RNA sequence: UGAAACUCAAAGGAAUUGACGGGGGCCCGCACAAGCGGUGGAGCAUGUGGUUUAAUUCGAAGCAACGCGAAGAACCUUACCAGGCCUUGACAUGCUAGGGAACCCGGGUGAAAGCCUGGGGUGCCCCGCGAGGGGAGCCCUAGCACAGGUGCUGCAUGGCCGUCGUCAGCUCGUGCCGUGAGGUGUUGGGUUAAGUCCCGCAACGAGCGCAACCCCCGCCGUUAGUUGCCAGCGGUUCGGCCGGGCACUCUAACGGGACUGCCCGCGAAAGCGGGAGGAAGGAGGGGACGACGUCUGGUCAGCAUGGCCCUUACGGCCUGGGCGACACACGUGCUACAAUGCCCACUACAAAGCGAUGCCACCCGGCAACGGGGAGCUAAUCGCAAAAAGGUGGGCCCAGUUCGGAUUGGGGUCUGCAACCCGACCCCAUGAAGCCGGAAUCGCUAGUAAUCGCGGAUCAGCCAUGCCGCGGUGAAUACG
């Protein structure tokens, strides 16, 4: 969930970007 | 709702069979204003209980809420500070209401995983006359005829 | 931590102190206030008494601790439990 | 402790901005400092002249400073002398074209801060508080205002224990925005400590 | 402690981390707008006085 | 009742 | 039948204004009921009690203290602690005195502050070919006067705020009644969201309140047509892109519009029900706005201020520490316990704001945080920007899991002088509690609750899951 950066919710959720959520 | 008596909201009637108390029915499956995913599941049982039990979908609805509704229920009134279980007549009003929460509410409690075969064999249990809302609606029948003694404190 | 394309971090004034040891033939106490100095090899075989906010405390330095910040090993809170 | 201040209450409808000009984010704080700190230099010097109001207006590299009282006397000076040496000494901290004006106050009785810094000076001579308010009331509306309010509020007569006290006559709608009600507010040091006067004087609707 | 603090706070500081925001008017260290250079409490006092320009109350 | 310098509390 | 000692500054009668009642009547408010989602259990965030500490600065204390002052504690902030320093002081005016300095760069020591120090060399007006001597911005030191104190008293105060309460109230002038406090008006019938109106009446008026004037939203017009718009022709690298145009959407100023104005019925009236027309109907929805007063409510720590206290120190500078402690206990929250769910890929639709040591397209290196290049925009132009939920396809198959993301190892990035105490972020590994929560308890009546993301202030960065805003999807229920 938002709470697991590790995943593209979680880097949603604290508005950062990485290998699970790209741009 | 000292002053006046609130007034019933009209529901914008669903876009396939055209029938209010559908809309009704998919809002008590509606969580978190999903009623696309709602309206969805509703569906989606439908296509199921026209599958399986080959009778038309909208018509093994009508009946299996008409199953659920209650005609008499136990309310709380006073005559000192005593709390008397008191057999009420439901209204029409309300028969159809608890007959829609139940029903979601007994789908929910089934085992299937996915949420649209818990409504469609629910509702077909219902217009059967099996089913957890009708056992909850045969429950609520018994405890008013049980307190019948008190009737005389009705209103 | 601090970017590596910065430099390991020390105050300078405290590596000062340090060399000249190393070229005089040391030991000598050092007092500092820079806990925020990291610890280096040179510093290796010293003690060096680190301010924790009430006292110098003086810490031998060995070769495990060569990574580390001083004032890891000045603790700044005196604890000892409850009840 | 719950009424709203008057005058912020009305701005842009009956009661206009004492700084008029436009600036951007870059330099606001730097000229509107620049306001507050010309402003602190006159209520400062021409309280004695009874300063009612200061006007500020700005283009580039100038200010208008438009001063209201009620006795330009003290304002203009010997054939415009106080006038020149208080320009001088005030384009010395704004090192801009400062071009300073003074207006009269058609009636003073009718103006808000004045009617308070009469009663603000006449309770720190030691005059009757509970009178001095009565009288401020009498001739505002003396002077034809249509309603007037005055509030005093602190140890009044010196007493321990602090109060407030105030009188009224006519009316007063401070819940009404087309209603023209000048506020002004004069603090009075005293032996004993500070008391605050609230003047509120009704013109009229509009 | 604040005579000496707000006279500190418009000096030069050894660095550009120790400098902080600092009322102009009263001299709060907290909830110091940039714009106006004011605190919460003098921004507010000078909009109700129409010490400000343009600033008003806003509703909707 | 209230610490603030020598008296503190 | 019937004392006294001793003891008290009263004990009492009627009546008045309140407040209160497990008195009565008549009303109302998410007050209960009816519902829907939560809190109380879990892990974490944050505030607090408590303890601990050299210090864990101070304030706030039932509703109305407890994500409150804090709209940004690593240094600073910072008020606390330790230690090293400064003594007319960091700062204000005023007086002399010596140097007679202006300003900008250094040096030694030292943690720094500080202490010690060295160079570049004074405009007014002048006696000026003369040596130059004085006068003066301003500086330095000496000495006074004084400054400084987030020390105390919010039981001395101003100002501002909370609160009862957006509750329908609180009053005054004259007249009348009462020996008097005081009463009447303001009560009474009806009515309303309202002391809102109607009617009645020894009352007749009036003020602060209510409502209204003000703002945002809903329909329509007008004036405008670029940076916004593209209906219809013309090109068209196929992008409103170029021609053209302002029709439309819009944007932002001014107007229109609703008045229970009309019909039916009830009524003495005010009004109430219903209907018509209309974008909108009975105050259209939200906002701003808070009566006399209450809590000796909050704030002497934002500021102001009486009084009391400190004066080589309770003032001042610095480095470091603490404000982040941890057997515990409470509040407010975030994330969850899963299939109406989780994951991956692709694909849509907002609004309000922000942006020149700023936002940063686009390109390259890197799994990535980010780095390096590098346009555009002082911004209806260029950027933040992807909105998310949703739609399509695909995977997981009821497991402490492809649920949950705490804890911890290791490796990095960025800001910053500096991330040990005590930053955020990225990557690998780790993968805790938690199976829907005991007694108890909270919010909400409609574009609301629930859920979904977006921006802003503070701000180097940030412990923001907080606050103030913005729109997207969009319920249940009200008998009483
Ligand atoms: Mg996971
Ligand atoms: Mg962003
Ligand atoms: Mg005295
Ligand atoms: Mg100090
Ligand atoms: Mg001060
Ligand atoms: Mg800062
Ligand atoms: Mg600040
Ligand atoms: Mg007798
Ligand atoms: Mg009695
Ligand atoms: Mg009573
Ligand atoms: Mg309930
Ligand atoms: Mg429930
Ligand atoms: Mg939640
Ligand atoms: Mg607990
Ligand atoms: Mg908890
Ligand atoms: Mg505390
Ligand atoms: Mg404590
Ligand atoms: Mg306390
Ligand atoms: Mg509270
Ligand atoms: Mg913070
Ligand atoms: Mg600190
Ligand atoms: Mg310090
Ligand atoms: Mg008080
Ligand atoms: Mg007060
Ligand atoms: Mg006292
Ligand atoms: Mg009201
Ligand atoms: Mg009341
Ligand atoms: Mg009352
Ligand atoms: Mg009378
Ligand atoms: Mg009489
Ligand atoms: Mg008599
Ligand atoms: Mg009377
Ligand atoms: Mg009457
Ligand atoms: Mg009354
Ligand atoms: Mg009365
Ligand atoms: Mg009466
Ligand atoms: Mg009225
Ligand atoms: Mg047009
Ligand atoms: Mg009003
Ligand atoms: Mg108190
Ligand atoms: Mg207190
Ligand atoms: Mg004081
Ligand atoms: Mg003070
Ligand atoms: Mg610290
Ligand atoms: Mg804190
Ligand atoms: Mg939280
Ligand atoms: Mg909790
Ligand atoms: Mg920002
Ligand atoms: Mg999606
Ligand atoms: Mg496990
Ligand atoms: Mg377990
Ligand atoms: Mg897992
Ligand atoms: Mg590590
Ligand atoms: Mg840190
Ligand atoms: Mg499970
Ligand atoms: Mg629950
Ligand atoms: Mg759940
Ligand atoms: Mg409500
Ligand atoms: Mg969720
Ligand atoms: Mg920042
Ligand atoms: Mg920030
Ligand atoms: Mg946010
Ligand atoms: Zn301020």
């Amino acid at each position: 969930g938002k709470g697991d950066r590790r995943t593209r919710r979680g880097k949603i959720w604290r508005g950062t970007y990485g290998k699970y959520r790209p741009r | 709702a000292r002053r006046r008596r609130a007034e019933v909201r009209q529901l914008q009637p669903d876009l396939v069979y055209g029938d209010v108390l559908v809309t009704a029915f998919i809002n008590k499956i509606m969580r978190d204003g999903k009623k696309n995913l709602a309206a969805r599941i509703f569906y989606d049982a439908c296509k199921i209980i026209q599958e399986k039990t080959g009778q038309e979908p909208l018509k093994v609805f009508k009946q299996a809420v008409e199953n659920v509704k209650p005609r008499m229920e136990v309310r709380s009134r006073r005559v000192g500070g005593a709390n008397y279980q008191v057999p009420m007549e439901v209204s029409p009003r309300r028969q159809q209401s608890l007959a829609l929460r139940w029903l979601v509410q007994a789908a929910n409690q089934r085992p299937e995983r996915r949420a649209a075969v818990r409504i469609a064999h629910e509702l077909m249990d219902a217009a059967e006359g099996k089913g957890g809302a009708v056992k909850k609606k045969e429950d609520v029948e018994r405890m008013a005829e049980a307190n019948r003694a008190y009737a005389h404190y009705r209103w | 931590p601090r970017s590596l394309k910065k430099g390991v971090f020390v105050d300078d004034h405290l590596l000062e102190k340090v060399l000249e040891l190393n070229a005089k033939g040391e030991k000598r106490l050092i007092k500092t206030w820079s806990r925020r100095s990291t610890i280096v090899p040179e510093m290796v075989g010293h003690t060096i008494a680190v301010y924790n906010g009430k006292q110098h405390v003086p810490v031998y330095i060995t070769e495990n601790m060569v990574g580390h910040k001083l004032g890891e090993f000045a603790p700044t809170r005196t604890y000892r439990g409850h009840g | 402790g719950n009424k709203i201040h008057p005058i912020g209450f009305r701005l842009g409808i009956t009661r206009d901005w004492e700084s008029r000009w436009y600036a951007g984010k870059k330099q606001y704080r730097h000229l509107l400092l620049e306001d507050q700190r010309i402003r602190g230099l006159l209520e400062k010097e021409l309280y004695s002249a009874g300063l009612a109001r200061v006007d500020i207006e700005r283009a580039a590299d100038n200010v208008a400073v438009t001063v209201h009282v009620a006795k330009p006397g003290v304002v203009i000076g010997r054939g415009g002398e106080r006038i020149r040496v208080l320009r001088e000494e005030l384009a010395k901290l704004t090192g801009k074209n400062v071009a300073l004006n003074v207006q009269e106050v058609q009636n003073p009785n009718l103006s808000a801060p004045l009617v308070a810094q009469r009663v603000a000076e006449q309770i720190e001579r030691r005059f009757a508080v509970r009178r001095a308010i009565k009288q401020a009331v009498q001739r505002v509306m003396e002077s034809g205002a249509k309603g007037a309010k005055v509030i005093v509020s602190g140890r009044i007569g010196g007493a321990e224990q602090a109060r407030t006290e105030w009188a009224a006559q006519g009316r007063v709608p401070l819940h009404t925005l087309r209603a023209n009600i000048d506020y002004g507010f004069a603090l009075a040091r005293t032996t004993y400590g500070v008391l605050g006067v609230k003047a509120y004087i009704f013109l009229g609707e509009v | 402690a604040r005579k000496a603090l707000i006279e500190k706070a418009k000096r030069t500081p050894k660095f550009k981390v120790r400098a902080y925001t600092r009322c102009v008017r009263c001299g709060r260290a907290r909830s110091v707008y940039r714009f106006f250079g004011l605190c919460r409490i003098c921004l507010r006092e000078l909009a109700h006085k129409g010490q400000l320009p343009g600033v008003r109350k806003a509703s909707w | 009742k209230t610490a603030g310098x020598p008296h503190k509390r």
